[PDB]
């Protein structure tokens, strides 16, 4: 069932990962008890391991654990299925960089152009409706499931697709596998939440309120979806070193509180 | 109008707190725009819970004080014998004794008869006369000592905070006791709901910085 991966690029690929590994760092989250969110901004949360408290940027561990996710799945995704069907020529809308109809075209033809790989290799399925040529038509179907009870934002949809062409290395197999794998990484990472001042009279209460639930939205996510994951198999790359701090060594904190 | 800018500075502190979760079974992990002077706090969930239990029993106690409900429990055959200057002593404070339910009478080697008692000294005292002696000298000396003001019932919302310092030592004793021993303990569990109330009702208190016996109640780990 599970398709055989021999691509020599995808096997220097995961070689790359393995040599990164840093044995101390993995131990933390393998053991990890996960306390909660700090700053939504800066994507920080803390944790507990053994007795001592880490200050952990899960923006960083996310992408990280995406990318090898999406590593060792190659060619074997499953599929999220997309009545508010995504066409690629109005997600582009976003940018005014793209300054012309032929600007924009460009995008979609490097993608619809590889449209069988990234279908094969990524369950990146694009489906056209109208002419082969034209490039209005061209809509996602679907996007790779890298994890199960996990559906990512598409806040960050419309740069997917940007990166995809502009950014994309097409004229190398490894750097093309390996963009692909980064940019789906990127995607699936969760959003930051900007501070809002809430004490702040001159702002609506929906603004407020939306920001209450956006907050709640990812602590949520953390800890029902991403945690338990990062815990069960994410293994930390030593460059990942500065994204984990130790914030106290509670039993420094037990001395402070040893009697009453 | 001008005031201390440093005392006003303390309370918007916690104010600015939002709870992230509990942490070791022991600490309430507390987060803090415009970060001047003050942002990740661990709050003894112990240290919280007795400061809160505190001020509501001072609050309870200085209540009924102030108006005149503070109940006395009627007393029998207790009797202390005290030296002349002891008798002279306690006929100069019976006015003051009065006021927290402490009732009692001079006799003539002369003997203090005690009428009534409030209940938690009744319980405390619980039939020994020396260290009801003791207990009753303490405050007579502490009066006599300066190191007590009297409890001034002339002025007529009550702020407990503003009458504290006269509440006799062994009130106090008693109130840190009941306070430590009803709250929450090391090692319990606590929800992130019972963790929001907590540091909520601690934020409410005049001194949410230590516990009823004066030990911090919070460290900042950032
Ligand atoms: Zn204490
Ligand atoms: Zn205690």
């Amino acid at each position: 069932e599970r398709v055989n991966v021999n691509l020599t690029s995808i096997k220097k690929l995961r070689e790359k990962v393995d040599d990164s590994i840093h044995r101390e760092l993995t131990d933390i989250f393998a053991n990890l008890n996960y306390v909660g969110v700090v700053d939504e901004e800066r994507r920080l949360a803390a944790i507990q391991h053994d007795l001592k408290l880490f200050l952990i940027d899960y923006g960083s561990v996310c992408y990280e654990l995406f990318y090898q996710i999406g590593l060792t799945d190659f060619a074997n995704f499953g599929k999220i299925n997309l009545s508010d069907d995504i066409v690629l020529y109005n997600l582009l809308s976003e940018f005014d960089e793209l300054n012309d109809d032929a600007s924009k075209e460009k995008i979609i033809s490097k993608i619809w152009d590889m449209s069988s790989m990234l279908n094969e290799y990524y369950s990146i399925e694009l489906v056209n409706d109208g002419l082969d040529n034209d490039l209005k038509s061209v809509k996602l179907k679907s996007l790779p499931l890298l994890l199960k009870g996990y559906i990512p934002s598409l806040v960050k949809l419309p740069f997917f697709i940007y990166r995809l062409g502009k950014e994309v290395d097409w004229e190398d197999e490894q750097e093309c596998l390996d963009g692909i794998l980064r940019e789906i990484a990127l995607l699936y990472i969760p959003d930051m939440v900007p501070k809002v001042d809430t004490s702040d009279a001159s702002l609506s209460e929906d603004e407020k309120a939306q920001f209450i639930n956006r907050k709640e939205h990812i602590s949520s996510l953390l800890e029902h979806v991403l945690f338990p994951c990062i815990k069960r198999r994410f293994l930390a790359p030593r460059h990942i070193l500065k994204d984990v701090v130790e914030i106290a060594n509670l039993p420094d904190l037990y001395k402070v509180f040893e009697r009453c | 109008g001008k005031t201390i800018t440093d005392f006003s500075i303390s309370r918007s502190v916690l104010a600015k707190y939002e709870v992230i979760n509990q942490v070791d079974k022991k600490f309430i992990l507390i987060r803090c725009s415009i970060h001047n002077c003050p942002l990740l706090v661990l709050v003894d969930q112990h240290a919280c819970d007795e400061r809160i239990r505190l001020e509501e029993l001072f609050y309870s106690l200085l209540t009924e004080v102030v108006t005149g409900t503070f109940v006395a429990r009627d007393l029998k055959d207790c009797c202390i014998e005290v030296d002349r200057t002891e008798a002279d002593l306690f006929k100069h404070y019976q006015s003051e004794f009065k006021k927290w339910g402490i009732g009692y009478e001079t006799i003539e080697t002369s003997l203090l008869e005690i009428k009534t008692l409030p209940e938690m000294l009744t319980s405390k005292y619980n039939g020994d006369k020396d260290y009801l002696k003791m207990v009753l000298l303490q405050h007579a000396h502490d009066l006599k000592d300066f190191k007590k003001l009297p409890m001034d019932l002339s002025h007529f919302k009550l702020y407990w905070w503003k009458y504290s310092s006269c509440v006799p030592t062994v009130f106090h004793e008693i109130l840190n006791s009941k306070a430590c021993r009803s709250a929450v303990m090391f090692g319990d569990e606590l929800t992130r709901q019972e963790c929001i109330i907590l540091i909520s009702k601690l934020s409410r208190c005049h001194n949410p910085f230590e516990c009823a016996h004066g030990r911090p109640s919070m460290v900042p780990i950032a």
